[PDB]
């Protein structure tokens, strides 16, 4: 589980920055860095519960046709 | 004794074919659609009313089925008489 | 010999009109009870026809053992 | 030990025994002793070659008949000549239709008649076929209601 | 036997005139070719046939499309179930179990139609000519109608049986359109590889301006 | 343009069919318990009653309804009226009893179960009435006025499956001789009956036999007048005798429905100084209007009375022999069934 | 023990006399507005039977010809 | 009294089987099409027969104990 | 195998005798519809039966043949 | 006398496989020899009918062995 | 051995759930990160592609377990 | 000696479906897309058995 | 059992390292190769790389964290 | 120690594995097995691979 | 020992694909061309300066924070 929570936060850090950073000019970041970081975070975190729930859905399924 | 015996097996043989039927019945026609693993409300209610409905029929043919056989039953043995 | 067999042939005759009352249920159910299952009573066209079913279904089973008494003579 | 795998040889196998059966010993109505020459008078009463012989004369007769009552001679011979011809073709092509098709209903007849009905218009001429199919389709459905 | 050589040779001469009659047919057939409405005939005759031949036949067809819909149907959680697509299903499954269900085979077509009774009921009820359904009314009982191939209805409720847009009203409007393009998955790739893309530098120059003035405020700052 | 019209009043016909059969349905569609026993008839029917032209209006327009009202019902048909009488005699008992034609059959009906010689339970039968003649007598105090041919018929058997009733009232009238016969609306003896009798017999000329039947009884003789006595009785015992054309002795007509005090019979003495020229125009009118009297004649009220007359007339368009006879009423004998809008009058 | 060889016979015949008493009774009755049999309703009952007799004979003719004819080419492959 | 108890066995038995081979052919024709283009059974059948059997025989106990106090109170 | 072939003969009749009963029930549902006009045999619903009876004795047969594969595969 | 009981359940579903799957496959009444596209839903027909016997009395076992313990 | 085999079935169910996740998000979910809530046609996709990818799953595991025995 | 034929499992997997289906309209797999399955394990294994030959064609030479 | 935690924290941030390593590398350090002397441009772009993901890093962890407790 | 190295090697093997998957076939998947422009994919591969592999462990023990 | 060598060999098995794929292009014989040494050995040097100012600047940060 922890493992589990720790490995998406550092997956999620490495998708965001790398998807919604194209200055690099600056050493600090503008408001806009600040609304991709909340905006990604929510969206992944929808993204991953929609997929873990169709996933345990299967599983049980899968449990229930023995 | 073992006459009585003998009559109350078979009155129970045909009860339970009775109860066999019944049930394959009204599962063939209160179970269109099993989607869910569980009975809900509605084919609750269509179980007993094709219950109920089925024994007051049953009830209501033997009672006319006995007011007339004697009759038949007569005729077949007078047939036989005259023959 | 004819009376053990004559009553070999009247324990048939009790199976055999069993057999029929299981028919006839089933065959004048099928037939002027049908499926609307909302009430556990019996409506009035239906308690006629279940009376007519029979004294129509044992004329027929009457005179079906006549013809079949002819040809299997 | 069954061994299923061979009981099923000696019941259903090339490893199976001859079988000396009864007609009777199966089957709710023993079927009543039949002579083994009525049954091919049957099959040749049944095979509608017979029917159509039986088309033709009633057509030849029915021609006959109408030559009688139109006149009051040779024409009649020729209305009987033809309605034979047209029944025979029509009896046997119906027959051979409902025996590939197995079943007995309007359609056989109706395109038993569509057939007639073009080869006629189309011997007279093609055009004519187009609609004499119609109209003797029509006529052998009637037919049906009043049969 | 001179009178049945004459009527072989009738007959031979009636077969000589069928064979003239056919030839006629024939220059008349190549006529209507040299003159192509005989061919735009020929293929819709043919197209007629085509449809006739291959009609959809309820027995093994409807029963096998009904019954294999609903298995596809039980898979799904009750989460996703397009509701009005379950509805219909049990319908026509709850008349099937009785026999509410009839069918019909056109020439070209086959329809599908429900009754009030099943066929084996002898009541008066169901049997009295004064309370069967109007004419005008069979249409508005029709359920399912196979023009060529397959049925046309029960895949059309069939087709987003999965997607249930009941709880997707939290969204505003443009967010509803569910249009191909976002499903056909060539973009998404494209856009997904080209985010790791050497960026380039021109402003080398200021920016290292910048950088060492900010080296210089920090030491201002150390002391 | 003439077609079109027939098949328009086909088309509204089925439809006023469909909607009777759709009430009667959801008269039929009611629970009962097994054990129950359900409400029993019997239909008397006359195929030769109207022109033969019953059997198919009856087994059309009322039948159905009669099937899907959830009663066991048996029917039977009267090749004859001796036929009837006797088997009503031998008939058991039952829950209700209904009868199809005209006044005909009704009044055969009503002899052979109040002549039921052991039997004041009867009585207590609600029978039904269902008009498929021309035209009816009860019909105007029992049903809705009129529609079409078949509106009016399928009211008028739904009443029966509605459940209401009605008392109404009898007279019976003695041959010294021959039995006892009743009747509901009352017989009639003279000129105008003769006429309405021979009107069938005219019947290659359909306009003119509606005038042409009395014209021609005038042709024998205009004064066709008899004499005859009787002796009356009030709702003490005085006799009169008179000659007249036509003599009526009926029921009352409008206070069968409503409320009242009197039980008195209704009788109707015409004069016989008419002339031909207002016979035959109010002869023409009469046959399809019972109802109404000739003249200024007189109708004085009674309860119970006798016949004398000199050595044949009609009791509810049925002929009968004429006799000296006693007359009696007798009120609310029986019981029939009438549309609710009227009961409510 | 012999009246057991027929005693099976006779109870096969009554099986199927009942068997066939209810299919003759669902196709042919359609009328249940009379408590007596009406004459097309016993006349369709008769032709019901007499078609299902002449179809078992047929039945029975066709499945002994191709008995006999297995068991020659049976025999024969010996 | 030993044989009524044999002869009772053996008749639970026999009708147990009765309600098998009942139970088969309902949900054959529920859950199975026609179709046998395949040669096995899909997930679509492994599941609607279980859950087919998951459902006759909680209506078959249903149906006993409504039907013995049905009777019961009739008579 | 003698006493199998003795077995074999016993539920040989049997099962024929339950074959010859469902094949006379399917042939009735297959090739006769209920109609019963006449008493007589139509053309078509005489041969339909001729058809059904060897259509059916070869499926027996190659379900014999692919029981027999299947129960040797134990 | 037990495997011979056995054995006679097996003959009676190998005719009830046999009516059931002629009745669902073989249709076109037209010709006396097995169509070659309806001799192979035969094969199929066969042992999808054995495996949904063996799943369902699986399942009633299992239902039947549920209830018997409580 | 029990354990041995639990960890090793929990260990490829969790690749195979990060593997899945990676794809369903490399095909369906564009990257532009504006709104922070999905769509539907994508929220769809996502389903999809999941059912898709489990399928195919199954089938390979099938079809390759049949050339474990057959490849000898 | 089980663990990596697992992960070689997961991993074809992976290719195989990322490589293939791109259409995402229906929720079950076209014939189209079981042809790239079945092609995709083949050349898979096909290129992992020639990798193991040419990788012990090292230790020939190293050994 | 905490300190087990604890040194499962670290190996975390020296996979997060290692991964902002790589990201970085494909980020602004082109495949070209043609000199093996690191440039200016891209000698303070790494800076800025580091610097960037980390307060990424920071900002989410916090985030994720009231995430989690909401 | 040197079964952390029988490890590393492992996972160099399995890298290396995806190294060429791409750089060898395109991802056409139209035929079923490979043809022979592409037969001489892995021994090209895995010799330069290898190749590389020790000429570099040299200049990395180079500083060790 | 151990706890510093697992980097190390991530480095090495990393900086092997990362460099393998650049310039190696033309397939056509089993041996290396000088571009290709030339370019591994730029390689080489280049990511490993890179990698060690990364770390530096990753330690400088962490100063900076406490
Ligand atoms: C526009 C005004 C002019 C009118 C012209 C006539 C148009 C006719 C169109 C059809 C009318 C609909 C009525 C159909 C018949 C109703 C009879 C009925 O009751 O239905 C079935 C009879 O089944 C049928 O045969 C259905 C009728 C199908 C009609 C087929 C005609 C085909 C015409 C197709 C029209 C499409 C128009 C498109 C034009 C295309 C041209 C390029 C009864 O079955 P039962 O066994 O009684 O079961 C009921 C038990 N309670």
């Amino acid at each position: 589980q922890f493992k589990e929570f720790l490995g998406t936060y550092n997956k999620l850090t490495e998708t965001c920055f790398l998807d919604c950073v194209k200055d690099f000019t600056t050493r600090e970041v503008k408001p806009e860095e600040t609304t991709c970081s909340e905006h990604c975070l929510q969206k992944y975190l929808k993204m991953t519960q929609r997929i873990s729930m169709r996933f345990q859905e299967y599983h049980i399924q899968q449990n229930e046709a023995l | 004794r073992q006459q009585q015996q003998q009559q109350q097996l078979r009155n129970l043989r045909d009860f339970l074919l009775v109860y066999n039927r019944m049930t394959e019945l009204c599962f063939q026609r209160c179970v269109p659609s099993l989607h869910h693993r569980a009975l809900d409300a509605e084919e609750e209610a269509c179980l007993h009313s094709c219950a109920g409905k089925l024994i007051h029929s049953n009830h209501r043919l033997m009672a006319a089925y006995v007011q007339l056989m004697p009759a038949l039953v007569q005729r077949r043995i007078a047939d036989y008489e005259a023959a | 010999d004819p009376l053990r067999a004559q009553q070999l042939a009247a324990e048939l005759e009790v199976e055999m009109m069993a057999d029929m009352y299981n028919r006839m249920t089933s065959a004048c159910h099928r037939k002027c009870v049908p499926p609307h299952y909302k009430e556990a009573e019996l409506s009035k066209g239906e308690s006629v026809c279940l009376d007519r079913c029979v004294s129509k279904y044992l004329d027929i089973h009457e005179r079906m053992g006549k013809k079949l008494t002819e040809l299997s003579m | 030990p069954l061994q299923y795998s061979l009981l099923l040889q000696y019941l259903v196998g090339d490893k199976r025994q001859p079988r000396l059966l009864e007609p009777g010993s199966l089957g709710g109505i023993p079927s009543p002793a039949k002579s083994e020459e009525q049954k091919m008078i049957e099959k040749a009463m049944e095979s509608c070659a017979f029917k159509a012989a039986l088309a033709c004369v009633g057509g030849f007769v029915l021609g006959g008949a109408f030559g009688v009552f139109t006149a009051g001679g040779q024409r009649g011979m020729s209305y009987a000549k033809n309605f034979a011809i047209v029944g025979a073709m029509f009896s046997c092509t119906e027959c051979l239709i409902e025996s590939y098709r197995g079943t007995s209903d309007w359609k056989n007849s109706v395109i038993s008649g569509c057939i007639t009905g073009g080869a006629i218009g189309f011997r007279a001429g093609l055009k004519a076929g187009a609609i004499g199919c119609g109209g003797f389709a029509a006529f052998s459905a009637a037919i049906d209601y009043y049969l | 036997v001179v009178a049945k050589p004459g009527v072989w040779a009738r007959l031979g001469s009636w077969a000589r005139a069928l064979l003239r009659d056919y030839a006629e047919a024939c220059r008349d057939a190549s006529a209507e070719a040299r003159a192509p409405g005989r061919a735009a005939v020929y293929v819709g005759l043919l197209g007629g046939a085509a449809a006739c031949f291959t009609l959809a036949p309820s027995e093994g067809a409807f029963e096998e499309a009904l019954l294999e819909a609903s298995g596809t149907l039980l898979l799904l959680a009750p989460a996703t179930r397009n509701r009005e697509s379950e509805a219909f299903v049990q319908r026509l499954l709850w008349l099937r179990g009785r026999g509410r269900l009839r069918y019909v085979n056109l020439g070209l077509c086959s329809l599908v139609y429900e009754a009030p009774f099943d066929a084996q009921a002898s009541l008066y009820q169901a049997r009295c000519r004064y309370l069967q359904p109007r004419w005008t009314d069979f249409p508005g009982r029709v359920l399912d109608v196979g023009f060529v191939g397959r049925w046309w209805v029960l895949g059309a409720w069939m087709r987003d049986c999965d997607i249930n847009d009941d709880e997707f009203l939290h969204l505003p409007a443009h967010l509803r359109v569910v249009g191909p393009q976002q499903l056909h998955s060539e973009t998404n790739e494209r856009l997904f590889d080209e985010k790791y893309k050497p960026v380039v530098l021109t402003d080398d120059q200021v920016d290292q301006a910048l950088w060492e003035e900010q080296v210089l405020q920090k030491e201002k700052k150390d002391r | 343009t003439w077609g079109g019209h027939w098949l328009y009043g086909k088309h509204c016909d089925n439809l006023l069919r469909r909607a009777a059969c759709q009430e009667a349905q959801v008269f039929g569609n009611q629970l009962i318990p097994p054990n129950a026993q359900v409400k029993k008839a019997t239909v008397f029917l006359n195929p030769a009653a109207c022109k033969g032209k019953a059997r198919t209006l009856f087994e059309k327009n009322a039948a159905p309804i009669l099937h899907l009202s959830g009663m066991d019902v048996t029917i039977v048909k009267t090749d004859y009226e001796g036929q009837a009488k006797k088997l009503l005699e031998l008939m058991e008992n039952t829950d209700v009893i209904i009868v199809a034609g005209g006044d005909g059959t009704l009044q055969e009906v009503v002899t052979g179960v109040l002549r039921r010689t052991d039997e004041a339970t009867f009585s207590k039968i609600p029978i039904g009435f269902i008009p498929l003649g021309e035209t009816s007598s009860l019909s105007h105090t029992l049903f809705a006025e009129s529609g079409n041919k078949v509106q009016h018929i399928t009211d008028a058997t739904l009443a029966i499956v509605k459940g209401e009733t009605v008392p109404l009232d009898v007279l019976q009238i003695k041959g010294e001789k021959e039995q006892p016969v009743f009747a509901m609306t009352g017989l009639r003896w003279g000129s105008f009956r003769d006429a309405g009798v021979k009107v069938s017999k005219y019947w290659y000329l359909g306009p003119l036999k509606i005038k042409a039947a009395h014209f021609f009884s005038t042709l024998k003789e205009w004064p066709q007048t008899h004499q005859a006595s009787i002796s009356y009785t009030g709702p003490v015992w005085k006799d009169v005798q008179l000659s007249t054309i036509e003599l009526s002795i009926t029921t009352r007509n409008n206070q069968l429905d409503p409320t009242s005090k009197e039980d008195f019979l209704n009788i109707c003495i015409e004069p016989d100084t008419i002339s031909k020229g207002d016979f035959i125009t109010i002869g023409s009118r009469k046959v399809r209007n019972p109802k109404l009297h000739v003249e200024g004649t007189e109708c004085l009220q009674a309860s119970q009375c006798t016949l004398l007359i000199p050595e044949s007339f009609s009791i509810d368009s049925e002929e009968y022999e004429a006799m000296p006879v006693e007359v009696k009423l007798l009120p609310r004998k029986l019981q029939f069934f009438c549309d609710p809008r009227k009961r409510e009058q």
